[PDB]
Order: structure tokens, then C-alpha cells, then sequence
């Protein structure tokens, strides 16, 4: 669960 | 003060550095999950400008701390295998690089 929600791709 | 506008350009350049604007706000425990229990002192770019607006820097060297703080909480936080890792050891290295004479 270490890491951000979303896969920062936009 | 002479260095006022000296901050303001090296913010508006490292932050094109991040053009998903992944460093633009504070990092929240939703977001992150355990971030505020591993990570004791927060910064992101929205902080750093808000500083400077507020005349809150007093020299160069202040203002790099918190810019190799925010870099260096990230490569902490997220595995070094990530778009957030990665992007936090290039744009430390490429920033230092552009505000050191």
C-alpha cells in the first residue's frame, strides 16, 4: 500500500 | 530581497521540470497511505511559492533546502521503481545543477 493511488500518467 | 526574483524564476523553472504537476500540493495520507508516518517534514512547490510571495526566504541556500526536502521526501516515500521516485532524483540533480555557480 506504499505509493500513491494513481499511476501519474496524463 | 535582492534575491526575490532570483527565487521566483528558479521556482518557475523547476516546477516546468514537473509538467503533471506531481509536486504542486502537500502530499495527503489518502493520497499516500502511511506518508505522515514515514515522512516528518512535508514540502511540495505550492509551500515553497507561497514563501516566497511572503518574503519568507532569506537567501538562496534556505531555498534550495526545501527544494532538495521535497525531492528527498519523495525518493523516501515511493519505491524506486516509480514515475514519482524517478522524477524526484532527476529534477534534484538537474535543479542543483541549475541554481550552483
Amino acid at each position: 500500500g506504499r505509493g500513491k493511488g494513481g499511476k501519474g500518467l496524463g | 530581497t535582492p534575491i526575490q526574483q532570483l527565487l521566483e524564476h528558479f521556482l518557475r523553472q523547476l516546477q516546468r521540470k514537473d509538467p503533471h504537476g506531481f509536486f504542486a500540493f502537500p502530499v495527503t495520507d489518502a493520497i499516500a497511505p502511511g506518508y505522515s508516518m514515514i515522512i516528518k517534514h512535508p514540502m511540495d512547490f505550492g509551500t515553497m511559492k507561497d514563501k516566497i510571495v511572503a518574503n519568507e526566504y532569506k537567501s538562496v541556500t534556505e531555498f534550495k533546502a526545501d527544494f532538495k526536502l521535497m525531492c528527498d521526501n519523495a525518493m523516501t516515500y515511493n519505491r524506486p521503481d516509480t514515475v514519482y521516485y524517478k522524477l524526484a532524483k532527476k529534477i534534484l540533480h538537474a535543479g542543483f545543477k541549475m541554481m550552483s555557480k
